[PDB]
């Protein structure tokens, strides 16, 4: 007999509050009682990417809040473990402070990245400033191809477009009542930008780390006895390393 | 409306028990011989992950949007309730309905008999269909040497896409039209073209030569020195045209079978835009003469097909002068009234 | 180096594996490095070979793999291998070879395992002599092939 | 991978993704008008930024609306209209002759701007405090002396 | 206790207008004849401190009707619809107790623009509806009850709120002005007990820019240090005291930095001084206030430029030398070696004036020198009406690539040149500098007629004679 | 890291950890203090003034102050209100040659 | 007493709490009357003439069924506020003689769960009881706001209990014979939720626009009628409609009422037009600001103005000058030079779009600038619009030298090299550029997703080889030397024009009066 | 987290000489 789940179904917080992911020790131990069983467990990415050093810090905002000696430790570690760890054993692994595992994915995944252009106004290939706030055919000649109408293209009308550049007021500014019928981010860069960074910061916010109890759950499943676990996942390297260490999950296939 | 996904508002006992027993009900002891669960919906993103595993809810089935005879069909459908149309056309009245779906039918019809009534009849009529957009609705200002320019300008580009082999068919030949000033030549849309047909090397080039021919009646009529920069889109194409030729379909023989421009779809302003490859000063020297090359080529057959036209040339520019719009079928009268002369096709 | 509890069982389970595919039962220690390789191998091919890329496994059957990796290029990785460990050899004061091996988990690459002690720069401490002979020992497989 | 830090700003400090900071953003705005002004306009072809089909059709309506109640109220109607928003239809083909685009700058640069003055241009350095962020900041205010104002201008930004 | 209009400071304006009410309220006769309603709203928009309630007690006194006063905090609650029902309650009183006043407080914190924002947006906008349908809404009226409502900013609340309608008139509430503090001074003393030697004036020009509630608070504090005192009453001379530590607070500094303070302003009070197109000194000072770490020097405010904005191009010239003046009598006095961290921000205005030259098309480079200016200038509206703050582009298409170097070394020319110039001028008047700096240290403020009487015994003959020659031009 | 280098006769990442250090104050000497000659006197076109850390997105230690590298950012006075900030037009890579080459005459002496 | 206290509690907690509107009320002898009709709203015609076809098909028409013509039973109407959709609401209230139940979105959830969709099957119940019946559910943005992703909200749990007991209760309307008509009134319609407008429950919506010009006119005729009004009202109204541009309804009425309140404030018998426009003024903008005081640099920025003016004013190829103002009246800014607005070319017929086609008239003259018999070419137009931004500079440097220049006029000064690079680049009409093979040299392939634009690859070293930013100097030195010439020769106009604007009533001076103090004085000696 | 890990903002005639110092190592090396 075989027992199926995804695994969105657990990813539920609210308030800083992950319900789901105590849902899962139940049905772990409901598993526990029907011996002998298959359980399956897809997508476990979704309750398994990495928990979040960074310079940028003293260099513009000037924080400084550390010991020189610890500091100074770190510098020695991190310089001895770039230059000394690379491919050895559990000392050395899916490590992003080792610049050559980055060469080597840049390798074998992209295709071949160019030199910079020739060019001017550009930033140095063929491109222009990125923007500073994250939020098959030959030619041309074969791509040129009451109530909804009214309420839903207003309705696409006035969502917040990031690649929108902006209007500019006539230094007299519309009188009054017409600057009240204007959607305030199409003609004022400070309300564009507030707008977009208070997006982006809330989408941020929601990290709410759950990898320690289902750390502790998946090292709960060896005091069992005959059944057995699968967990299938599409991104094994954006997994963090608590998982991939010997006991938890590091039989692959 | 029920079928939604994990995490809405419950807390996994009033929605989850419902759906779940719904699985129970399709799945677990399932006896259902000869029943069918029709369900409807337009946000099929939305369904649970275990409500469409294989067997609950596989096949999904999609409707598209109604069109000319498919809303036809639901007007005729739809006409065997009322004091309706005895028999009138309406199979064109479709075409006044670009962009309708089937509910904006029914209304209209229904807005259509409010207004029949409103008409003091009893019975509905044609016209007052149209009559639908009754209610949703609510000497020369220009100078002469303006005007001059503007319809030497249309006529030659008119002139040019007359006598081009494969080329599209006049629509509308407009100078300024209204007193607002602008100008256009428009060409009929057709979707008999299949746009995974690929494009030969003389039609690329007629589609300049037809881009640059405006350009080219207005040096010859009124002088250099009177040229505007009215002309700038249609240069652009042409521009357009003779890089991709060099760079995307390797046409030029100095350069050869490189790829170094792909055009490339928007997520949807312009529909397109151009993936590019960073060149050295060599190899974008030795492309540039050949596109210089393409272009004055092209440039110097629109002055010939304009220059051995100069007839037909003076008759549609005069035309254009005294009525100001024309449509496709009196430029054809007009062009052959006055012995135009075709360009060769040798294939 | 840096193991730790957890680290030792799940090697021994490893371990015993690694000892099965041998056709044996008991546990050798060459069965351990062969799971220290196993693991450091598959570990650097699960980064390389990811949603597509790929192009370094070579026992798959499929396109990308052939089946018995032809002779010549069965050559060129004995070669690379024996030019890195000689130069490791004869360096003064370099790490220590525990097992050099070719073609491990079906790879077109070699490896060798070094032995190297905690306490003569503890975690912290490069000198320049080392750095040079580092570095010459990473050209030396390139030119020897 | 070594980049060599071509085309930007020298020294600049990350945004709010990271940081809270909201500068790099603000210039990178007009960074983008700049481009649409100056370099490339907003479609494929156009010369500059435009006076588009539909501004021109609305001017020409507001005009005729306010004839027709200065005409009506102070004593070929609906062709008009009809015809007019054929015209409307186009709007989106690229390829429409526009001879001349002295009016986007008759209205974008002199009835927007040099046509007025703006009058607060600078200030004296010596203030009441060491600083205009701290003069700004205060807990009164310090540009009331007939007690004219007395305002200071805010700091100019370069990005280049 | 009750309130008047003859309570209030200032705002004659505002008087007027609240009397417009009060008219149409008691004795609507004039108003049959007129053939005009009576307003539904009044929004009193103001910085606070400046008595936006008492006004309300006082129009609802002089109308002699009910005053329900609430203020908005009341109707934030993060139940499930209370707040529409508080907003009921409220209005069905008042529409029992007709007529009436209604005023709210704190109307900026609930009547902002409805948008999605968080889940907050689901019962706060919510709270607002029901507001839109009572002071217009169905029934046509309650009997046309008057609203009034405490803001300080009306550009934040939505336009739903503000519009006539529901709220007809907006009238505003500034900081007392001369005669408002002329005034304001005498009747915060009226039950105070205070001396015969009062020049009300003097204060009221002498304290201008503090909103009643301060000088509420500065008459405290003088009462309160004259109970220090032992007396029970103040004079003149300490109630100044008290105003002056009212506007820039009551520290311990030592002896070596405080040198450094003496020396930098005595120095830029010697430049201001010498330099014929700077404006006259108004008083220098060394004791650190509460949000400036250093000593100040104050000129005296040119109306015209202010007015007008014509800064010509030798105003600033002479500005840039006025911006290292501190650094050169430092580096002067102390040696090269104790250049201190206290010009950071002078070098950083220096740098400001010196871009600003090139920016405005005065640059000495032919290519640049009365036709352009750096590069693309945008304006962009700041936290104000009319405020406006600049910024310019500058890219490849209109630099070339050698004018970036050319901007570069010109304006570093300036800066270093100037830096030369003010030196050597400190220089010859070494003598009018210690002077400064010893008097400074020994009084610790100093004003503008004992700078002017230093220099004037002490200076240099040619910097005197400079100075003299151009000592009656209005405009430089 | 010259004492390790001067008792060993090698050189070593200690080096590393300690010219790093180095390398910012001698930037905040040439650029923000204005303490070199580069120019004539030392006064620069550019600077880079700190924020505020109110800006970072920040966290709390119970620690100590640090001896050297945190008390003597006391001197400092960061920008704290962004409408008000200055920074001039960035160097144009054959000034920022001889500023750079000033930071490099002040450490190697 | 035990238990049915609760339940009572309960069935006052839900009972439908709407007013009820034109039935008689057996309490008093009393019943609701709005007291307003379809004739006291103004320039609305084509709702109002619905509004009465639908009020003639719900009352007894037989003549709409006897075409089938069903009435829409959902109607909703939206538009930004202060357009005057509750007194419309009224006005059917008035006119229809049947139930009227007027509630709001806002009343529905309450302390308690439950409460929302039972008060909305109350109301339902008790209208679909008198049917036929009207409801008029006013501002539902707070009850049928979209449904959202997320919030674990009682109040969102209410919301979404009401939402589906509104759409199920209209649903409720299965048998066509009820004859219910409900209406929504909003302003944040594309927050609302899509299974509303689906057809069976809101079929119909109807915007309500910002009136126009003749709306304009029609509501201040209407408001005014019962107050006293100087000379022929037809021509203040004419002007106040034509001057107050963006207006809605509640403001205008406003406006005639404070109008009339300041006209009994000051003991004028009559309302004159300057004191509306006066009004408007203040309306718009507030506060009046007071005008600059004399000094030695009221005179310059007078001297640097005036020049601005006089450049203007012979640049061939501009709309006309209305007035230069000294004073503006507001904060911020100062003196100005205006131009003729779409009311005065509407009085002289104009066409729209003049400035551009004086590009290529031939024999006019347009505020003191003749052109004769050969037109300008987008080239000599845009190009001569370089003068009188260099014109206040160019007084400065001529009457003091370098030493006084000034930041009053470096702002135009730092606007010119945008021009000239359009006449020089971005144009394609510049003499030397026209004898060209036709490569276009200035070409951007596109935007991508991410917003990044890219450049034309084999554009490696043009702008540096072509020439241009030497060009675009070419022509900003010619600039500056016409407009040092013109400022030379003019000196005595520019003199008399600062002089007389510095002197006037309100600092201003009429556009007229400009062109014939420059027309009259000759020219100077150079 | 193109892809570049370092980044520099050094002067090019100072790059150029860094560049070629590392060059010199590599063929020694
Ligand atoms: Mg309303």
């Amino acid at each position: 007999k075989i027992i199926t789940d995804n695994a969105q179904r657990y990813a539920l917080v609210n308030r800083g509050f992950a319900i789901g992911i105590k849902l899962l020790r139940e049905v772990f131990d409901a598993i526990a009682l029907n011996t002998p069983c298959i359980f399956l467990l897809e997508d476990i990415h979704a309750i398994g990417e990495r928990r979040p050093n960074g310079s940028f810090k003293e260099d513009f905002f000037g924080s400084q809040r550390d010991e020189v000696h610890e500091k100074n430790q770190v510098v020695y570690q991190l310089t001895r473990h770039a230059i000394t760890h690379y491919k050895k054993p559990f000392k050395g692994d899916y490590s992003l402070a080792i610049p050559t595992n980055l060469y080597v994915t840049d390798l074998f995944l992209k295709l071949p990245t160019q030199s910079i252009s020739n060019l001017t106004n550009v930033e140095n290939h063929n491109l222009s400033i990125k923007n500073k706030i994250q939020h098959n055919k030959n030619s041309y000649l074969q791509l040129t191809q009451t109530s909804p109408f009214s309420v839903l293209l207003l309705k696409e009308e006035k969502r917040l477009k990031p690649n929108k550049i902006v209007e500019e007021l006539p230094w007299t500014s519309l009188p009054g009542e017409q600057l009240a019928t204007k959607p305030r981010t199409s003609y004022s860069v400070r309300a564009k930008v507030a707008m977009l960074a208070e997006l982006s910061l809330s989408n941020l916010s929601a990290k709410l780390d759950m990898i320690t109890d289902l750390l502790v759950i998946i090292d709960s499943v060896r005091s069992n006895k005959g059944f057995v676990v699968f967990a299938t996942t599409d991104i094994p390297h954006v997994l963090d390393p608590a998982l991939r260490r010997p006991g938890r999950l590091d039989e692959t296939i | 409306a029920m079928g939604a996904a994990r995490g809405a508002q419950a807390s996994g006992d009033e929605s989850a028990s419902i759906i779940n027993e719904l699985l129970v009900q399709m799945d677990g002891f399932e006896d259902n011989r000869g029943i069918v669960v029709l369900g409807a919906t337009n946000r099929p993103g939305a369904i649970d992950s275990a409500l469409i595993r294989p067997g609950r809810f596989d096949r999904i089935i999609y409707m598209p949007l109604p069109d000319a005879l498919g809303r036809a069909k639901i007007m005729q459908v739809h006409a065997r309730n009322k004091a309706v149309d005895p028999n009138i056309n309406w199979y064109e009245v479709a075409r006044a309905m670009a962009g309708f779906t089937g509910a904006d039918v029914m209304g209209l019809m229904a807005r259509a008999a409010r207004m029949a009534a409103r008409q003091g009849r009893h019975a509905i009529t044609e016209d007052d269909i149209y009559a639908a957009m009754e209610n949703k609705t609510m000497p020369d200002p220009i100078p002469p040497q303006l005007r001059r320019a503007v319809s030497v300008y249309e006529a030659g580009k008119a002139l040019l896409a007359y006598i081009t082999p494969d080329y599209e068919e006049i629509a509308r030949v407009s100078v300024c039209p209204l007193n607002v000033l602008t100008g256009f030549t428009l060409f009929v849309e057709d979707e008999d073209k299949n746009v995974n047909a690929i494009l030969t090397r003389s039609e690329l080039e007629g589609r300049m030569v037809v881009h640059l021919a405006g350009r080219c009646a207005e040096k010859l009529v009124m002088g250099e020195g009177q040229m505007t920069g009215m002309g700038s889109p249609d240069l652009f194409h042409a521009n357009l045209i003779a890089r991709e030729m060099i760079m995307s379909m390797g046409m030029g023989r100095r350069t050869g079978p490189i790829d170094l421009l792909r055009v490339a779809a928007t997520s949807e302003g312009d529909p397109f835009y151009y993936h590019t490859t960073d060149m050295s000063t060599e190899q974008a020297r030795v492309a540039l003469a050949e596109v210089v090359e393409l272009l004055d080529a092209a440039e110097a057959k629109a002055m010939y097909g304009l220059a051995i036209n100069w007839r037909a040339l003076q008759a549609l520019t005069q035309a254009l002068l005294d009525r100001g719009t024309i449509t496709g079928k009196e430029v054809a009268h007009i062009l052959e009234s006055n012995g135009v002369i075709h360009f060769p096709d040798p294939y | 180096a840096g193991f730790t509890g957890a680290d030792v069982m799940g090697l021994m389970a490893r371990a015993a594996r690694m000892a099965a595919r041998q056709g044996r039962h008991a546990i050798t220690e060459d069965d351990i490095y062969a799971a220290m390789e196993n693991k450091t191998m598959e570990a650097t091919l699960e980064a390389s070979t990811a949603g597509d890329g790929g192009g370094l496994v070579g026992g798959e059957g499929v396109e990308g793999s052939p089946d018995p990796i032809p002779p010549q290029l069965r050559r060129a990785v004995s070669v690379y291998e024996a030019g890195k460990a000689l130069l490791a050899y004869i360096t003064p004061d370099y790490e220590e070879i525990a097992r050099v091996s070719v073609c491990p988990l079906n790879v077109l690459t070699g490896f060798t395992l070094f032995v190297e002690d905690e306490d003569k720069n503890v975690n912290a401490i490069l000198t320049r002599s080392e750095l040079e002979g580092r570095m010459v020992v990473h050209l030396a497989g390139r030119c020897a092939e | 991978l070594l980049s060599f830090a071509d085309g930007n700003i020298l020294d600049e400090p990350p945004s709010p993704p990271f940081s809270s900071l909201l500068i790099p953003a603000k210039r990178f705005e007009n960074y983008k008008r700049f481009f649409r002004d100056t370099l490339t306009g907003d479609k494929m072809g156009q010369r500059k930024s435009q006076i588009t089909l539909l501004e021109k059709l609305q001017y020409h309506m507001q005009l005729r609306s306010i004839k027709q109640l200065n005409a009506t109220f102070s004593s070929n109607a609906a062709l008009t209209s009809q015809k007019l928003d054929t015209l409307m239809s186009l709007s989106t083909n690229n390829l429409l002759q526009n001879p001349t685009n002295i009016n986007w700058y008759y209205q974008n640069r002199i009835l927007k701007r040099h046509g007025q003055y703006l009058t607060n241009q600078w200030w004296n350095g010596q203030l009441s405090e060491h600083n205009a962020e701290t003069v700004f900041l205060s807990d009164i205010d310090w540009r009331s002396s007939l007690d004219v104002l007395l305002d200071f201008p805010d700091t100019d930004q370069y990005y280049n | 206790e009750i309130i008047f209009f003859d309570d209030i400071a200032g705002n004659k304006q505002a008087k007027v207008e609240l009397m417009e009410v009060v008219d149409f309220f008691r004795t609507p006769e004039k108003f049959k004849a007129s053939g005009a309603r009576a307003p539904k709203g009044v929004l009193l928009v103001g910085p606070p401190g400046n008595g936006k309630t008492l006004m309300a007690r006082a129009v609802a006194g002089e109308s002699g009707v009910a005053f329900i006063s609430s203020s908005a905090a009341e109707f934030i609650e993060m139940y499930m619809g209370l707040g529409a029902a508080r907003v009921r309650d409220l209005f069905n009183t008042a529409r029992s107790v007709a007529p009436c006043i209604i005023f709210i407080d704190e109307l900026d914190a609930v009547g902002r623009q409805r948008q999605g924002g968080g889940r907050s947006n689901d019962e706060r906008d919510n709270t607002v509806n029901q507001l839109l349908t009572e002071m217009d809404g169905f029934e046509a009226e309650q009997q046309g009850i008057v609203v009034m409502g405490a803001t300080n900013r009306k550009d934040v609340l939505d336009a739903a709120l503000t519009r006539p309608g529901r709220f007809d008139r907006s009238i505003e509430v500034r900081r007392p002005d001369f005669q408002g503090r002329l005034e304001a001074v005498k009747v915060h003393l009226r039950d105070k007990p205070v001396a015969a030697e009062i020049d009300y004036v003097s204060l009221a020009s002498l304290m201008g820019g503090m909103s009643g509630a301060q000088i509420a608070g500065v008459a405290n504090t003088a009462c309160f240090l004259a109970s220090r005192d032992g007396r029970s009453e103040v004079n003149q001379t300490d109630l100044t005291l008290a105003v002056e530590q009212a506007k820039y607070g009551r520290r311990f500094v030592g002896a070596g930095r405080k040198k450094r303070f003496a020396v930098m302003e005595a120095s830029i009070a010697l430049a201001a001084t010498l330099l014929p197109a700077i404006e006259p000194v108004e008083y220098a000072t060394i004791i650190p206030s509460t949000r400036s770490p250093l000593g100040r020097t104050v000129l005296k405010p040119h109306v015209g430029r202010y007015t007008t904005g014509v800064w010509t191009y030798r105003y600033l010239r002479e500005q840039l030398l006025v911006a290292l003046a501190g650094r050169a009598g430092e580096e002067l006095v102390l040696g090269r070696d104790e250049l201190s961290s206290l010009n950071q921000h002078r070098l950083q205005m220096a740098r400001q004036v010196a871009w600003k030259i090139m920016n405005s098309g005065m640059s000495s480079h032919p290519d640049y020198q009365h036709l352009r200016g750096l590069g693309s200038n945008y304006f962009d509206g700041s936290s104000e009406p009319g405020r406006f703050q600049q910024t310019t582009v500058v890219m490849d298409a209109n630099q070339t690539r050698s004018e970036a170097v050319d901007a570069d070394m010109e304006v570093e020319g300036l800066l270093n040149g100037g830096y030369k110039q003010v030196f050597e001028l400190l220089v010859r008047n070494r003598a009018a500098l210690d002077a400064l700096t010893e008097l400074l240290l020994e009084r610790e403020k100093i004003s503008g007629e004992e700078v002017v009487q230093v220099v004037e015994e002490l200076g240099h003959p040619e910097d005197l004679a400079r100075r003299a020659q151009w000592a009656g031009y209005e405009l430089l | 890291g010259f004492a390790v280098r001067t008792a060993l006769g090698e050189e070593t990442n200690f080096t590393a950890a300690d010219i790093k250090r180095a390398t910012r104050m001698a930037k905040k000497y040439v650029f923000y203090y204005g303490f070199s000659e580069a120019g004539g006197a030392g006064i620069t076109t550019w600077a880079n003034q700190p924020y505020s850390g109110d800006f970072v997105i920040g966290q709390q230690r119970a620690r100590k102050v640090v001896s050297t590298d945190a008390m003597d950012a006391f001197a400092d006075w960061p920008t704290v209100s962004e409408d008000f900030r200055f920074d001039a037009p960035s160097p144009s890579d054959v000034t920022w040659h001889r500023y750079t080459d000033e930071v490099r005459r002040v450490l190697k002496g | 007493s035990k238990q049915e206290k609760k339940e009572s509690q309960w069935e006052r907690l839900t009972s439908s709490r709407a007013r009820e509107f034109m039935t008689k009320d057996e309490k008093t002898g009393k019943m609701r009357d709005t007291g307003v009709r379809f004739e006291d709203i103004a320039g609305m015609e084509f709702l109002v003439t619905e509004m009465r076809e639908i009020v003639r098909m719900l009352k007894g028409d037989e003549a709409y069924k006897r075409v089938g013509a069903k009435c829409p039973k959902g109607i909703i109407f939206q538009g930004p506020p202060g357009t005057g959709k509750t007194y419309l609401a009224r006005a059917i209230a008035g006119e229809a003689e049947v139930p009227f139940f007027s509630s709001v979105g806002s009343e529905f959830v309450e302390m308690f769960a439950g409460v929302a969709a039972a008060r909305v099957n109350s109301l339902f119940y008790n209208a679909r009881k008198k049917a036929p019946a009207i409801i008029f559910i006013d501002e539902i943005d707070a009850i049928g706001r979209a449904r959202s992703t997320l919030g674990g909200d009682p109040g969102s749990m209410e919301r979404e209990s009401a939402l589906l007991a509104m759409l199920v209760q209209m649903d409720g309307i299965a048998n066509k014979t009820e004859q219910v008509l409900t209406i929504g009134a909003t302003n944040l319609a594309q927050e609302l939720d899509a299974a509303l407008l689906r057809p069976g429950r809101f079929e119909v919506v109807y915007e309500v626009p910002q009136p126009g010009p003749s709306a304009r006119m029609a509501i201040l005729r209407y408001h005014a009628k019962g107050k006293p009004l100087e000379g022929d009202g037809q021509r203040l109204l004419l002007k106040t409609a034509e001057a107050t541009q963006g207006w809605s309804a509640a403001a205008l009425a406003n406006l005639m009422n404070e109008a009339a309140i300041l006209t009994v404030r000051r003991n004028v018998p009559a309302i004159s037009l300057p004191m509306v426009l006066e009004l408007v003024e203040g309306l718009n903008w507030g506060e009046q600001a007071p005008r600059i005081p004399d000094s030695e640099a009221k005179d310059r920025l007078a001297l640097i103005t005036a020049a601005k003016a006089v450049a203007f004013a012979l640049t061939p190829g501009l709309e006309p000058i209305k007035s230069v103002t000294m004073w503006s009246g507001r904060r911020g800014l100062g003196p100005s030079v205006d131009f003729i607005a779409m009311e005065d070319k509407a009085a002289m017929d104009m066409h729209p779009e003049e400035t551009e086609l004086m590009g290529w008239r031939t024999n006019f003259k347009t505020n003191a600038a003749v052109v004769g018999d050969e037109p300008l070419g987008e080239f000599a137009h845009v190009a001569g619009l370089l003068v009188p931004l260099y014109a206040g500079r160019a007084a400065e440097v001529a009457l003091f030298g370098k030493d006084g220049a000034s930041l009053a006029t470096a702002q135009p000064l730092a606007d010119c090299f945008e021009i000239a690079y359009y006449c020089v680049r971005n144009s394609q009409v510049h003499p030397r550029f026209k004898s060209l093979p036709p490569l276009h040299t200035t070409m951007w392939l596109g935007r991508d997703d991410a917003g990044r634009w890219r450049r034309d690859p084999l554009a490696i070293g043009f702008d540096e080889e072509l020439g241009y930013h030497k060009l675009t100097l070419t022509l900003l030195k010619a600039s500056w030397r016409r407009a040092l010439r013109l400022v030379a020769q003019r000196r005595s106009a520019i003199t008399k024009v600062a002089a007389e604007m510095l002197a006037a009533p309100e600092e201003k001076i009429t556009g007229a009066r400009l062109v014939e103090i420059i027309e009259s004085t000759p020219l100077d000696d150079l």
